DNA sequence: GTGACTACAAAAAAGC
RNA sequence: GCUUUUUUG
DNA sequence: TAGTCAC
């Protein structure tokens, strides 16, 4: 049907329902409209425009593995019912579950799409967990991917990063998408923007998909508002299809929200990426995710503030579940007192928190929870408590903090070497700690 | 990663993979090119005989360099007489014509 | 939905139409601390309910008997945690998503 | 152990002599037991004992009876690895046709007879009869036959009928008949032959013939009879669990074909009827087949779960088969990777080693060590004891390591430099320490790439490493002429900053006695290191011959200069380094050092230069701050303006005025020259910065900005990066090509809107995406690079050759970009060099040009000369070194042997990576014009006006030195004249980009010869208000009007067809299509005035297509022949044009399209190669009609004209050798040794015809024709038939090389790295050479 | 110690037959 | 014009 | 062990 | 998938 309304969009139809089948009418219209394209009617598409890319999340794709399934056992269990018992059988035995399991459980456990996580930094788990691929059982193969789409499409801006990409031979593939954007229930990519009436910028957010992006003018979050929306001068920039030109005041309608929707937020950690080139930034961004933790995290002299967001909205770190006071504290277990406001009748039970220790993670690296809190003070629902592998206090927390020079020294640092004083690896500032498994089998052969 | 001699893979007469199950080093063919391109001929000559897929002189050379020898072994290698063999084998009659 | 696209079985002529009725989710068999101690999926059963019905043979369309089968055991089916993510055996993986 | 290799086909009895018995059974074991039957195919009777110095039974016990038979069992008590080898055969009961030449498909059967094989299968496996004469009056041999009508010849003739069956029957044929009437009944019937469709087929027979009748092989044993088993060691069987076996496919087929033997055998052994004797008879054929070949004709496994099986195929062809792999990229001892790092103490000759890896590398030498000391005892020993890391065990492998040099490459071995050599100096770490400048040549950054220690294990590849992979050694650019150790990234710098001159500091003014003392001032800092003062220093000058005079005086410099002056060496002026040293100058420095004193002062000199460098950079200090670039102030005030501007052109837009195209091109170039104005008011502000005041007054002197240190001194960046740190960042486009309107107002110090970033983000991601996806085409164009340039080994010093043609300096239109000075260096002359003096001979020929004849040439004015070239070197399979010329590796001339092609092939390939994918002529010199091609007329002004297309116009020095070159178009006015000393800025030549038809004769023009309105319309437009004269084509025009190729008719004042007295024709001109004459009639028109006016990529895709010589879209039509052009005739497409040449072949013709302009005109006098048309041009004609010298300038044009765009130089030598290999194929003109007319090597009929015409005085021999071919088609046509079963189609190779009795002499260099046997390149060169002279001689 | 052959090159100049030599030499 | 035959690394994992 | 697939530089 | 010679 999401089908079926593109198909009536792109042949200027009325309707946004429709069949599941063709008819003869509407190839019919295909006709009509490819032999005006001849002529020179109207003009062609672009492969390359969000409008005609879709994203399929776990949902439809399990749904579509599931259906599978379905039918597979389907056609077998009524075909049997057709051909046997009538009266004297049960639904349970003649129906099976093991093809149908067997199917979704090898689609969940190997598939060219189901990424294997990566645990040695919740800045790299979390742009781990919104990687957008155009590979996979669906996609396109290496050589067989065009020039095209390496290239970014103007319409990119807000929906997927122009800066986070892998390199190699898999480039402009793998682009996550931007902080503020989320799907659509259609599938297309929406991200929010600001309504603005005359001149007054209208508080209440306003989402805006890809295609709708046409027909509108766009200003710049840059633009400075007086008190209400009174720009500082009633010619702004502005953008309407993939360019840039001053506008009137009056002529555009709609801002952007923020700055940001515009970064990864993989990328969007790296202070005063204003004045840096792109491919710097790309580099950046890359060994921020490459990061491993050390044994005490320190605070970032110079941070982005999406540090708290981003160590709160991932869940390696614990946050207390319910607000209240603490009760005990321990190394391993953390005992809160719920707040009597909080709990609500009948429960009358208080929190409890079993904090992880040091374990295996899918990289080698270590993961443990040391409880960054004391002993009777206030804590709120929704708060941090317990502060994970690289961060403190509720804030993401990588590497660390060096005095560093900017200067030649006897070709030491000859191109780009580097330079380390005792100091740093006598106090143990980087030194990391890793954990390796060590498995061992027992079979049975003829001897 | 660094290795000198142990265990070779049973497929071929040649050293593991990898730096797990004491692997060895590749040897790629750019750098063969390369090595051809001096005057360099003895290196390759032992690389590709004694180094990587000889079996009797791969223990002939290591007890030939333990007790203070480097002297290679002037002649065709092995693998080239049973290659020969495969073409006698077919009908074909292939000889040294001039030694 | 799922079931919606396959939701009415006839047979040829037997006569016999099975139908789905409802479905419900069993709890996790264990939690997953312990799959990934132990190497399992964090999955959770299918229950469902399935209707068949009768008609008498060489006769309209009036049934004879309802054979109600339901909590049908309807294989595993892996549950997202929390955090967002699912274990196979005990690896810790992500599906992402993809852009077509 | 030998030099050459002969492959052809066996006969049985010598096939028996390869054998050492004969094999009964398929019994490889018994049950009960693990031991194979004597009498099965496993025969250790025949394949010899199956344990050490031990026969089958055992009696003899390996001390008593070595090497002789056992009377038990009749096998030699010997070692095993015979076993290894010793091998049998098979006898079998019907001979059987090997289906190679049956499967391929150029059948050699189907050849040999012109007949099809489709029945010839059918006859082998008894479906179809064969006749032998089965009457003398009906049909013939060779007719194939049915049961039905064998029957009814049998009642026919009988007598005289007889006719066998199959594979027997087919050798009986091929026995019975002969090749030698064939030959000759063959060369009388092509000789009078017309048909072309078949001659190419019975071209390819009778050369087949006449080779397999001198090959010596016989056809019948082309149809095997005997088949050879392969020794048991080759297939795997290991007695498995429970008495099984790896069931070898080979003995699968074995026990198959053996299984048939045996059941024939027991058919024949009662005189079983023929019924069931065709049956076995042919099931035993796909028996052979199967083991010889399955999967190809039958697919018959049937001894696998439905699996394809090893036959023969998987061990030679497919990804399995061993050659090209298992000699071609493989896994090696000895080797470890791991990171690099900077060590900046070391001298260039040395390499540093972390101990684990050095322990690691040379335990086997440990052993040795400790073990000939006598310290340890045993094997154990010494290992446990190294591993337990004992005091000693350290200094000894220090001892070790003192002469041991280890091999560094980086993983993308690009070229020769990628490999070097070094000797260890072990230190503590995990990281490999590498010298800096050597770090230049990998391209290895320390980003944490990898790199892979080797080590050599003989004396001679100790030798061989130290002799040519040190460091010292390689120095010099194996590509074109540059020291590969010009100072690094940080030490030019250091250098900068050491020479320099304030205008005051502390400490100057004063004299020092010299530089000894002058760095004292300094350290104790009481001066400044960069000053005023003068100082008195001793050099020396190589001006003595083999002596250095000293010299000294008082010159006035700076102190850091001094302190210069006391590590450079002894034989150098002063003044190279008077001046503020820089990145390209210090460069110079080193050549000018390795040009005068040699090789060990240069490395020491370079070892100086870096560790002053680095000290006096780590000394000065200089940091880059927010406020060390500087942004002007101007710049925002004066992009204001510009962006005024554009406002304003808006409004023209907004007015309707201009279209938005014109107001595009207009606010980008308003845009580029605001950035320009910005560029140039940065430049100017941070050059200057510095005004310090010097006793009173201020005063302006060269800025000390840490940036423009940076940048000015070259080490890093250039005008782009400063500019766009501080001024404009510039205008970017838009990903499909466009510029984007909207330039980056905003520099990275200020601010930036984030729409200005994300414009700017496509921009680098297109560049990065091309950087990556570039990584894999290059590098496999270099594989086609080094296949057709394999081997060419220089041989021999001199041929006596004298050939060439003025290598000379190309012009470019304006200012010439090359001189002759590096054109000729390195290169040995061919012709004797005679001054422009008038016979005043300066450089005696056969002499090289290195440098002093070279310096002795810009005095002599000297500007065209030939060397001799590879492509001019008339060998055999090899190059002469005074044809070749200089090796760029070493000073010296090259020597005898070093490979050229593998070289060449690498140079070339190397800047791949920086290689990306994707009216009138103003003088601007001094001289007098002259012109090439003089073809001009006086027009009606009194000045010149040409006639000929291709005239040319140069301006030549007063000197005798050519400056300038232009192209003159057709139809041009002379402003000037030839001789007339005119200086620059003066336009010459005009004319208009449509193209002008002018007369040659005076006179009136009487329009006649044409139809008004059909032939010429007279089109009245209105633009230019008058009836004018257009001249459509036949299709423009009336078709039945343009029947007669109209030409106007001028006249003179008599009315007559005026001629061009008696020599060449009227003064009819034929007026080509839409010839617009703005003239109505009879209007006088003089000699030389209008008559009308004709309305008339990436990098690495260039060199690629032009390696291949692949034909463009549109090839510039040549006129092959001289004479008079005429014009033919109009057929159903393309218009016909027909020549008339003044003598030969008059009737000429071509198929020439009219769509396209064709600038050719009936008065045109054509001559012996003038192109046609215009466009491009594929090297085939030009090859075959201007003579092999004409592409040798052309393909090397053009690729160093692309290079030189990419700011990229590599010396011409390097280039053009791979045409000398590319063009390797002629064809025959004329006859005499070959049939008519194939394709072969061109050498080969070059010596066969040398040597003929001393032998056989006065034959014609055979005149030939040398043609070109693509380096791909190069590479599959190769003499060398190892090189083509090395990766392409294996089966043939085998077969025709067989049958043909082809004797390989490895003239190349890949079949020598196949078979494994010694290279003869480099010291293997000399070794065979040695080997040849004291053996065998 | 040594590492330039340079010598050798100037006067008797081949980096084959002198190799070659000193190997023949130092196998003893 | 169309058809048979032919050709730079480390690590995670499936299928025998 | 081998074949293949994937991630990373 | 991109390249080759034959019916
Ligand atoms: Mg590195
Ligand atoms: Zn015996
Ligand atoms: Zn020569």
């Amino acid at each position: 049907a999401v089908g079926r309304m593109k198909f009536n969009r792109s042949l200027l139809r009325e309707e946004i329902e429709g069949s599941g089948i063709l008819s003869k009418d509407d190839i019919i219209d295909v006709m009509k409209k490819l032999i005006d394209i001849r002529n020179g009617k109207g003009e062609v598409d672009d492969i390359d425009h969000l409008g005609n890319r879709r994203i399929r999340s776990v949902g439809e794709m399990a749904e579509n593995q599931f259906r599978v399934g379905l039918v597979r056992v389907e056609r077998a269990v009524k075909e049997r019912l057709s051909l046997g018992d009538l009266d004297t059988l049960m639904p349970q035995d003649m129906i099976n579950a093991k093809p149908i399991s067997a199917a979704v459980k090898e689609f969940f456990g190997s598939s060219q799409l189901s990424q294997f996580m990566d645990q040695n930094n919740p800045l790299s788990e979390i742009t781990h967990k919104r990687r957008i691929s155009a590979l996979g059982p669906g996609g396109l193969t290496r050589e067989r991917a065009g020039f095209e789409v390496r290239d970014v499409h103007p319409t990119h801006y807000g929906r997927v990063c122009p800066i986070e990409t892998p390199e190699g031979p898999n480039i402009g593939l793998i682009n996550s998408l931007s902080v503020y954007a989320q799907t659509n229930e259609y599938g297309f990519l929406e991200t929010p923007y600001r309504k603005v009436t005359d001149g007054v910028v209208t508080d209440e957010i306003h989402y805006l998909s890809a295609i709708e992006e046409g027909n509108y003018v766009i200003a710049q979050a840059n633009s400075n508002l007086d008190e209400e929306g009174h720009f500082v001068e009633d010619l702004v920039t502005c953008r309407s299809k993939g360019e840039s030109s001053l506008f009137s005041r009056d002529q555009v309608d709609y801002m952007d929200v923020s700055t940001q929707q515009v970064v990864s937020v993989g990328a969007s950690l790296i202070p005063f990426l204003e004045h840096d080139d792109a491919n710097r930034a790309l580099m950046g961004a890359n060994m921020q995710r490459q990061a491993v933790p050390t044994l005490r995290a320190d605070k970032p002299l110079v941070g982005t503030g999406m540090e708290r967001a981003v160590a709160v909205d991932s869940g390696v770190t614990a946050v207390a579940k319910r607000g209240g006071v603490v009760q005990y504290v321990d190394a391993s277990r953390i005992v809160i007192k719920v707040n009597e406001d909080e709990m609500y009748p009948g429960e009358a039970g208080i929190d409890i928190y079993n904090l992880t220790k040091y374990t295996r993670s899918n990289q080698n690296t270590c993961i443990n929870q040391m409880p960054c809190v004391s002993l009777g003070e206030p804590v709120e629902r929704g708060d941090v408590l317990a502060d994970g592998p690289s961060t403190d206090l509720g804030e993401l927390a990588l590497g660390q903090n060096m005095r560093v020079a900017f200067m030649p020294w006897n070709g030491y640092n000859f191109e780009d070497s580097i330079l380390v004083s005792e100091r740093v690896v006598q106090e143990d500032r980087f030194t990391t700690i890793h954990i390796q498994e060590l498995a061992c089998v027992s079979r049975d052969t003829k001897l | 990663h660094a290795r000198s001699t142990g265990s070779y893979s049973l497929v071929t007469q040649q050293p593991l993979g990898g730096k797990a199950q004491f692997g060895g080093q590749r040897f790629g063919e750019m750098e063969v090119w390369a090595l051809e391109a001096y005057g360099a001929a003895y290196t390759l000559q032992e690389m590709l005989t004694v180094k990587s897929d000889d079996v009797n002189g791969r223990t002939k050379m290591y007890k030939n360099i333990v007790d203070g020898n480097h002297q290679m072994e002037p002649g065709m290698p092995e693998s080239f007489n049973v290659l020969l063999k495969e073409i006698r084998s077919l009908g074909i009659n292939i000889e040294l014509e001039d030694e | 939905a799922a079931f919606r696209s396959v939701f009415p079985i006839q047979s040829y002529s037997g006569n016999s139409e099975l139908q789905y009725v409802s479905y419900r989710l069993g709890e996790p068999v264990f939690d997953v601390q312990e799959c990934q101690i132990r190497g399992v999926t964090y999955s959770a059963p299918l229950r469902v309910k399935l209707r068949l019905v009768i008609y008498e043979r060489e006769a309209p369309e009036g049934t004879v008997k309802d054979i109600k089968e339901q909590e049908v055991y309807m294989g595993e089916i892996p549950l997202m945690t929390d955090n967002g993510t699912f274990v196979i055996n005990g690896t810790e993986r992500v599906i992402v998503s993809q852009l077509h | 152990e030998f030099d050459a290799i002969k492959i052809a086909l066996a006969s049985p009895d010598m096939i028996r002599s390869w054998s050492f018995g004969e094999v009964k059974k398929p019994e490889t074991i018994n049950y009960r037991t693990f031991k194979p039957e004597r009498d099965g195919l496993f025969c250790a009777r025949i394949f010899g004992p199956v344990k050490d110095y031990e026969c089958l039974c055992g009696k003899y016990k390996r001390l008593k009876h070595r090497g002789v038979i056992c009377e038990k069992c009749g096998v030699e008590v010997t070692q095993t690895k015979v076993r290894r080898e010793r091998m049998g055969h098979i006898e079998l009961a019907s001979p059987t046709a090997h289906i190679w030449f049956l499967k391929s498909l150029p059948s050699r059967i189907g050849l040999l007879l012109d007949m099809p094989l489709r029945d010839i299968e059918r006859v082998l496996y008894f479906e179809s009869y064969v006749v032998i004469e089965g009457g003398m009056t009906n049909l013939e041999r060779q007719q194939i036959l049915t049961e039905e009508q064998y029957l009814d010849a049998l009642e026919e003739f009988g007598d005289e009928f007889d006719a066998k069956m199959g594979a027997e029957a087919i050798q009986a044929l091929l026995k019975s008949m002969d090749l030698e009437q064939e030959c000759e009944q063959l060369r009388e019937e092509l000789n009078e032959t017309n048909s072309e469709t078949k001659r190419k087929k019975l071209t390819k027979r009778i050369k087949l013939l006449e080779a397999f009748v001198q090959s010596g092989n016989k056809p019948e044993w082309m149809i095997l009879t005997v088949l050879p088993v392969l020794p048991p060691d080759l297939r795997p069987l290991v007695p498995l669990d429970g008495g099984r076996f790896a069931t070898s496919d080979l003995n699968d087929l074995y026990r198959r074909v053996i299984n048939r033997n045996n059941r024939l055998k027991r058919l024949l052994d009662l005189a079983a009827p023929d019924i069931i004797v065709r049956n076995e008879k042919r099931m035993l054929q796909e028996a052979v087949d199967a083991l010889l070949d399955n999967g190809r004709r039958g697919r018959a496994i049937t001894g696998s779960n439905k699996r394809p099986l090893k036959s023969l195929a998987d061990m030679i062809k497919g990804k399995q088969g061993r050659f090209r792999q298992n000699l071609l990229g493989k896994r090696v001892d000895y080797s470890g990777r791991s990171v690099i790092t900077v060590g900046p103490y070391l001298r260039l000759h040395q390499c540093g080693l972390p101990k684990k890896m050095a322990l690691e590398l040379f335990k086997p030498f440990i052993y040795g060590k400790l073990e000939l000391r006598g310290l340890a005892t045993t094997i154990k020993a010494a290992k446990k004891m190294v591993e337990r890391e004992e005091a000693v065990v350290w200094d000894i492998l220090d001892e070790v390591i003192r002469e041991h040099p280890v091999l560094l490459n980086r993983a993308p071995t690009l070229h020769r430099l990628g490999i070097q050599a070094f000797e260890p100096v072990l230190i503590e770490g995990k990281a490999i320490q590498l010298h800096p400048l050597v770090c230049a040549a990998y391209n290895a950054d320390f980003d944490g790439d990898q790199m892979a220690v080797h080590v050599p294990l003989t004396l001679e590849a100790q030798l061989e490493a130290r002799a040519l992979m040190m460091s010292t050694n390689n120095i010099l650019s194996p590509a074109n002429g540059e020291p590969i150790i010009v100072p690094s990234q940080d030490v030019v710098l250091g250098l900068y900053y050491m020479t320099r001159d304030c205008v005051n500091a502390k400490g100057e003014g004063m004299v020092l006695t010299g530089p000894k003392e002058a760095e004292r001032l300094y350290r104790s800092g009481l001066a400044s290191l960069h000053a005023r003062v003068k100082v008195r220093i001793t050099e020396y000058e190589k001006d003595a011959n083999g002596e250095l005079v000293a010299k000294t005086s008082l010159k006035d410099t700076t102190v850091g200069r001094a302190i210069l002056w006391m590590i450079v060496p002894k034989g150098l002026p002063y003044s190279i380094v008077n001046q503020a040293l820089g990145k390209k100058a210090i460069s110079k420095m080193l050549n000018t050092c390795y040009r005068i004193l040699g090789l060990k002062p240069t490395v020491i000199f370079a070892d100086q230069i870096m560790y002053t460098g680095f000290a006096y950079a780590a000394r000065s200090g200089a940091s880059v701050g927010i406020d060390d670039m500087v942004i002007p102030e101007k710049k925002h005030e004066i992009i204001s303006e510009a962006e005024a501007e554009v406002a304003e052109i808006q409004e023209q837009f907004q007015s309707g005025l201009v279209t938005a195209g014109e107001r595009y091109n207009k606010v980008i170039d308003i845009w580029a020259a605001a950035n320009d104005r910005v560029s140039k008011a940065m430049m100017d502000n941070l050059q200057t910065e510095t005004v310090i005041n010097r006793d009173g007054q201020e005063e302006k002197q060269v800025s000390f900005n840490s940036i423009y240190m940076m940048a000015d001194s070259g080490a890093r960046g250039s005008a782009a990066q400063i500019r766009q740190l501080a001024g404009m960042r510039g205008l970017m486009a838009k990903p499909d090509g466009s510029i984007i309107e909207t330039p980056i107002t905003a520099n990275f110090r200020e601010g930036l809107n984030v729409l200005q970033y994300f414009i700017s983000t496509h921009g680098a991601r297109k560049g990065l995406a091309d950087t990556a996806l570039k990584t894999a085409n290059s590098g496999y164009l270099t594989r086609r690079l080094v296949d057709v340039a394999q081997d060419l080994v220089v041989t021999e010093d001199d041929c006596g050759t004298h050939e060439g043609i003025m290598m000379t300096p190309v012009i470019e239109g304006g200012d010439v970009k090359e001189p002759l000075r590096d054109r000729v260096l390195g290169r040995v002359t061919a012709e004797d060099v005679l001054k422009p003096g008038t016979a005043d001979i300066l450089v005696p020929r056969n002499t090289l040009l290195h440098e002093q004849w070279c310096d002795l040439l810009e005095e002599n004015s000297v500007d065209a000369v030939k060397v001799r070239s590879v492509v001019s070197c008339d060998t055999d399979f090899g190059v002469c070194a005074h044809c070749y010329g200089r090796d760029l590796a070493r000073g010296h001339i090259i020597n005898k042997g070093e490979a050229i092609g593998v070289i060449a092939a690498q140079s070339i390939g190397e800047p791949g990576t920086q290689l990306t994918m994707r009216s009138s002529i103003q003088v601007k010199n001094k001289g007098s014009i002259k012109l090439s091609n003089v073809k001009s007329v006086v027009n009606s002004s009194g000045k010149l006006v040409i006639t000929s297309r291709n005239t040319e116009l140069k301006l030549i020095d007063e000197f005798g030195r050519t400056k300038e070159s232009y192209k003159v178009p057709y139809g041009a006015v002379l402003a000037k004249g030839d001789g007339e000393q005119v200086a620059g800025g003066e336009t010459v030549a005009n004319w208009d980009p449509t193209m002008p038809v002018i007369t040659e004769v005076s006179g009136f023009v009487r329009f006649t010869d044409m139809i008004d309105g059909q032939t010429i319309t007279r089109q009245t437009d209105e633009l230019t208000g008058l009836s004018s004269l257009v001249v459509l084509d036949s299709a423009e025009r009336t078709a039945g009007g343009k029947d007669l190729r109209p030409a106007l008719k001028i006249v003179d004042a008599q009315g007559n067809d005026v001629l061009i007295p008696g020599t060449d024709m009227p003064a009819q001109y034929f007026l080509p299509g839409k010839a617009i004459v703005q003239l109505e009639d009879g209007v006088q028109i003089s000699s030389g005035d209008t008559l009308a006016r004709i309305p008339q990529t990436g990098g690495l895709p260039r060199v690629a297509d032009l390696f291949e010589a692949r034909r463009p879209k549109e090839p510039a039509i040549l006129a092959e022949i001289s004479g008079i052009v005429s014009f033919g005739k109009e057929t159903k497409g393309k218009r016909r044009l027909v020549i008339t040449p003044v003598d030969g072949s008059d009737p000429y013709e071509e198929m020439i399209p009219k769509w396209r302009q064709l600038n050719v005109f009936e008065g045109e006098r054509v001559e012996r190669g003038d192109v046609i048309s215009d466009g491009p041009e594929a090297p085939h004609d030009i090859l075959r009609l201007r003579g092999v010298h004409a592409v040798t300038r052309y393909i090397v044009n053009e690729v160093q004209d692309v290079y030189r765009l990419q700011g990229v130089k590599i010396n011409d030598k390097h280039i053009e050798v791979i045409v000398r290999q590319m063009l390797r194929k002629a064809t025959i003109v004329n006859a005499g040794s070959s049939d008519f007319l194939e394709g072969e090597q061109v050498e080969y009929s070059r010596v066969k015809i040398a040597n003929r015409e001393l032998e056989a005085n006065g034959k014609v021999g055979a005149t030939y024709s040398r043609d070109l071919l693509g380096i791909t088609k190069a590479s599959l046509a190769t003499e060398s038939f190892i090189s083509a079963a090395s990766f392409q189609e294996t089966t043939r190779v085998l077969t025709e090389a067989a049958v043909a009795g082809k004797r390989d002499e490895l003239r190349g260099l890949k079949e020598n790295v196949i078979v494994g046997r010694l290279i003869p390149a480099g010291t293997g060169y000399a070794y065979h050479q040695d080997r040849m002279r004291r053996r065998a001689a | 110690a040594r590492v330039t052959v340079q010598d050798a090159v100037e006067k008797i100049g081949n980096r084959f037959d002198l190799v070659l030599v000193a190997a023949r030499r130092a196998r003893q």
